[PDB]
């Protein structure tokens, strides 16, 4: 889109990526906890890392298809109230999915949260109003 | 002195034709008419304006049809109805709103599995059940509530059917999805259905228990007895060994009987197994019977193949333990019976389950010769003859199934208050139909029956009767009455514009004894069968001289109205036979239709007024003789 390639590549292939983003976002609901917040596996305790991955994909795809607005948000709502410290830091309780004093631990993770809330700035910054503040702590 | 009337619907509907009934009452020549729509707050600017002419040769009868447009000039919105009788006037503020129509969701499956595809259509119609063009949103949702797919079609030019098809993915979430329709014009109203995703299981052979009745009576010596059924998935019966054991169950904890396990033959492959009282009553160790009331028991069976070592479970949990297993009660009786004739009730029997029963007796208390059986629906119909006085009536049913004793019968007590009479003049008017279901083609006898004293019963020379359907006005005419004759039979043809139930209103109106008008009416709630104005049949063409064979072809042949959309769909019949919670069935549509009846009281009211506004009608005169202004939307809760 950003390039404008699609009038030699083919306008009527772009139905056809939407249909599959539809799927795959179809599928990864499965993977929802009831508390707004999803884990590695089926019925298993969330994950920081797994539910900042997934805020940042969903903040990429409600320009494209008609992503809920309300499992965003609470995701987003969750990673903020429950998962981050006073500090600045955010809290991983699952067992680890990726490599993980605890230095260098917690600041890449911080990171990616921080890059993950970044896509969802403009986007839950009305139901969600303490984003701007956990941004700035984070970046802090 | 001449008495105009006008008649019409409660309730008026936007862009649809109402009809409107005009009369004059001891007028001689002919009457010129006009009748006008107008706002009611101030009656600013004319809906609709229509004329006729009431001419004696007609006795006066006229019907002037208009249509209310959907302006939508103003905002419960009112439109007052004025009518010029010649000089005269009428004037009747009728209340209205509109409806948008009906959506019926046909999904082939309610059980599906991750992977598979689920095929459902959307059928548009209207309120005379007709397809119309519109454009309707679908959604489905997840058992959280999030919508997973979201559509936007318009039925135009598509005669009413949409279909739909969606691609269950391999890793989706389990529980119960929902389909959500509405139309764009109207997102108040959605109509959903629901269906499972589940997973993938699939056993060697089916098999299904069962007891014979539905409960357990506890003075019944024969026990409970349960039949155990198996069968192979492509249909042929299993022969081999089950073994059964039953258990109470005390609210969450099984206290599971050790003596009451059992080995029988699975042949022809039915059994059956029978436990004796006695067992169960040693089993929980108190001398008193009627402690197990309220424990249900359960049934857990064990199949195994005499071929193989093949095995499969089956369970029937839930049995309950009652002693008063019958509950009874009134469903479409009236609540006001004119005094000294004959009042018609309805009862319903139901199960401890809430499932209606069949074939238990019913019958009065005191009369004894009123008895009955109830049907497949649930339904016994009794008539009893009321007393000659104006004291309330109160009538008793109990059903008298044979095995129960007197104290552990069902009993249903109701009061009906008489027909109010306009100055204790003892006038009535009784409306005597049959109490069946009727199918069209059929012809129908309304007997009009009349009492009053033999002073003025030569001053009555008609009946007047009207026809209501589908909330609107059917038909009107009259019954030219011979003076002298008491009885006087209507021939009522039946056609298919009377497919769901119809009501029938008649009147005659007088001079009073004073000197002052009177007007007495009565209603009756005729129900006749259920089904499609048209038709359609499925058969096979070619000759029936074969059992089909897998993968050959065969020929069907379709039967139904010209230039009609035939669309089919082939189940299992493994998952048809447990969609018994709900299916598209004509009978389910007419029920749906009769939800949005706009008058609800059966057949009667305290005066004449009630009986023409229970009826979904209203009546003002020229004189002080009118029914009371109805506002809300929707009549009390029953
Ligand atoms: C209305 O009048 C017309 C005149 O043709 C008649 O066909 C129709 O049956 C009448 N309807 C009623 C309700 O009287």
């Amino acid at each position: 889109d950003e390039t404008e390639q699609w009038e030699k590549f083919g306008l009527e292939k772009r139905q056809g990526a939407l249909e599959l983003i539809k799927k795959g976002y179809t599928q990864q609901l499965a993977f929802r906890q009831p508390s707004s917040a999803f884990a590695a596996f089926v019925k298993r305790a969330p994950s920081t890392w797994l539910t900042a991955y997934v805020v940042k994909v969903f903040s990429l795809a409600v320009n494209l298809i008609a992503i809920d607005s309300q499992v965003l948000c609470g995701a987003v709502k969750w990673l903020i109230l429950e998962k981050q410290k006073p500090d600045g830091v955010f809290q991983e309780d699952a067992p680890v999915i990726h490599q993980e004093n605890n230095n260098e631990k917690d600041m890449a993770l911080t990171a990616f949260v921080l890059i993950s809330l970044q896509e969802a700035k403009d986007i839950c910054e009305e139901q969600v109003n303490s984003l701007p503040g956990s941004i700035t702590k984070a970046g802090d | 002195s001449p008495m105009y009337s006008i008649i019409t619907p409660n309730i008026l509907r936007l862009e649809s034709e109402e009809t409107m009934v005009l009369e004059a009452h001891d007028a001689q020549g002919d009457v010129p008419v006009t009748v006008t729509v107008h706002d009611f707050p101030g009656k600013k600017l004319v809906l609709s304006s229509e004329k006729t002419v009431l001419t004696p040769a007609t006795n006066h009868m006229g019907n002037v049809t208009f249509t209310i447009p959907a302006n939508r000039e103003f905002k419960n919105k009112f439109v007052t109805v004025q009518a010029t009788f010649g000089t005269q006037v009428v004037e009747k503020v009728v209340l209205v709103s509109l409806q948008s129509g009906y959506l019926f969701i046909q999904t082939d499956k309610t059980i599906y599995t991750p992977g598979s595809t689920v095929l459902y259509r959307i059928f548009t119609v209207n309120h005379k059940l007709l397809p119309v063009g519109r454009t309707v949103m679908v959604n489905i949702e997840n058992p959280e509530g999030i919508p997973v797919k979201q559509d936007s079609l318009s039925s135009q030019n598509q005669l009413g059917v949409l279909p739909l098809s969606w691609d269950i993915p391999e890793l989706v979430n389990m529980g119960q999805w929902k389909i959500r329709a509405y139309y764009e014009n109207s997102p108040q109203q959605v109509f959903s259905t629901e269906f499972e995703v589940k997973e993938y299981v699939l056993p060697s052979f089916e098999v299904i228990v069962e007891p014979t009745e539905k409960f357990y009576y506890i003075y019944n010596e024969k026990g409970l007895e349960v039949t155990i059924t198996a069968r192979f998935l492509y249909g042929k019966k299993v022969e081999g060994t089950a073994f059964v054991i039953f258990g109470i169950q005390d609210g969450e904890q099984r206290i599971s009987l050790p003596e009451s396990l059992k080995r029988i033959p699975i042949e022809d492959g039915s059994g059956e197994v029978v436990l004796s009282r006695k067992v169960l009553l040693d089993g929980v160790q108190n001398l008193r019977a009627e402690d197990l009331v309220g424990k249900s028991l359960y049934v857990s069976a064990t199949v195994i193949l005499h071929s193989g070592s093949d095995m499969v479970q089956a369970e029937r949990s839930g049995i309950p333990i009652v002693t008063s297993p019958y509950q009874i009660h009134f469903t479409k009786t009236p609540k006001y019976f004119k005094p000294g004739m004959p009042f018609d009730l309805m009862v319903f029997v139901t199960n401890p389950d809430g499932s209606p029963a069949y074939r238990v007796p019913v019958a009065v208390q005191g009369e004894d010769t009123v008895q009955s059986l109830t049907q497949g629906d649930g339904v016994a119909k009794l008539s009893i003859n009321t007393h000659p006085s104006q004291k309330p009536l109160s009538i008793t049913v109990r059903t008298k199934k044979q095995e129960l004793s007197e104290a552990e019968q069902a009993t249903r007590t109701m009061q009906a208050l008489p027909y109010s009479t306009v100055g204790n003049s003892n006038n009535y008017l009784h409306l005597s139909v049959l109490r069946t279901e009727l199918r069209p083609g059929e012809t129908l006898n309304v007997n009009f029956l009349l009492r009053m004293d033999r002073a003025h019963e030569a001053k009555i020379r008609y009946y007047t009767y009207l026809i209501m359907n589908k909330g609107r006005l059917l038909k009107a005419g009259r019954q030219v009455r011979e003076p002298g004759q008491d009885l006087v039979v209507l021939p009522l043809s039946i056609t298919t514009d009377f497919i769901p139930s119809f009501r029938l209103v008649a009147y005659y109106t007088l001079i009073g004894a004073s000197g002052q008008r009177e007007v007495v009416a009565d209603s009756v709630w005729v129900d006749v069968k259920d089904s499609c104005v048209g038709s359609l049949v499925v058969k096979s063409g070619q000759s029936e001289d074969r059992q089909p064979v897998p993968g050959q072809q065969m020929t069907l042949k379709i039967e139904g109205d010209h230039g009609a959309r035939v669309v089919l769909v082939a189940v299992d019949k493994g998952v048809f036979v447990l969609n018994k919670k709900n299916k598209l069935t004509q009978s389910k549509i007419w029920d749906v239709v009769e939800k949005a009846d706009i008058g609800c009281t059966p057949g009667s009211g305290k005066d004449y007024a009630g009986v023409f506004s229970d009826a979904g009608l209203t009546f003002t005169s020229s004189s002080g003789q009118q029914t009371a202004q109805r506002a809300e939307l929707q009549c009390p809760q029953p």
